[PDB]
């Protein structure tokens, strides 16, 4: 659940990600989360490898930002205006400390 | 799987096929695609024995992220300061 359904363009603080997860019976999860941010246009998707982080949840919580500068140089346009139109999406892998099992959950 | 007889008449024409579903055996199947893995353990120099893992990728680059889920045997603890050393 990003903190606002948007991302502002001259916003220099960057994105924010905010991981929540929890069991399925109401109880509160410890492990290590995996986020990359990818930039859809479409039908056409591109990643951006140099945004892959490796964040540790704690009582179901958890948080990622993604700096401006990563998001401009990512696509060999530095252009701003371009930007304006297309969308981003959040991968996120949430492995438990017993690597019992992962889940990919996509917004 | 058997033969049958296709019998067809009147005015018009149709495209008929048929299409077999069938489980067939792999051919030079590896189970280890594009992890090539090598675990060594040696007896050290209470029992306690030095345990090495060897990894490659098969890819052309340098692999992204990747993770070690270790499940030890039975009654078998990691050493404290080695994971120590590797922790930093």
């Amino acid at each position: 659940e990003p903190t606002e359904k948007f991302y502002y363009i001259y916003n220099e603080k960057g994105l924010e990600v905010t991981i929540t997860a929890r069991f399925l019976y109401g109880k509160k999860v410890e492990g290590t989360a995996f986020v990359i941010f990818g930039i859809q246009d479409g039908e056409q998707r591109i990643s951006l490898p140099e945004s892959l982080k490796r964040i540790p949840i704690e009582d179901g919580s958890g948080e990622v930002v993604l700096s401006r500068k990563v998001l401009l140089d990512g696509v060999q346009n530095p252009r701003a205006e371009d930007l304006v139109g297309k969308s981003l999406y959040v991968s996120a892998t949430v492995i438990l400390h017993s690597g019992s099992d992962m889940v990919q959950a996509e917004r | 799987n058997e033969g049958f007889t296709v019998t067809a008449e009147g005015k018009g024409q149709g495209t008929l096929s048929v299409v077999t579903m069938y489980h067939a055996k792999a051919k030079d199947q590896l189970t280890c695609n594009k992890f090539d893995l090598k675990v060594t353990i040696k007896p050290a120099p209470k029992n306690t024995m030095i345990l090495e893992i060897c990894t490659r990728y098969r890819g052309d680059q340098d692999a992204t992220m990747s993770i070690l889920d270790i499940s030890m045997m039975t009654g078998f603890a990691p050493d404290t300061d080695d994971l120590k050393q590797l922790a930093n």
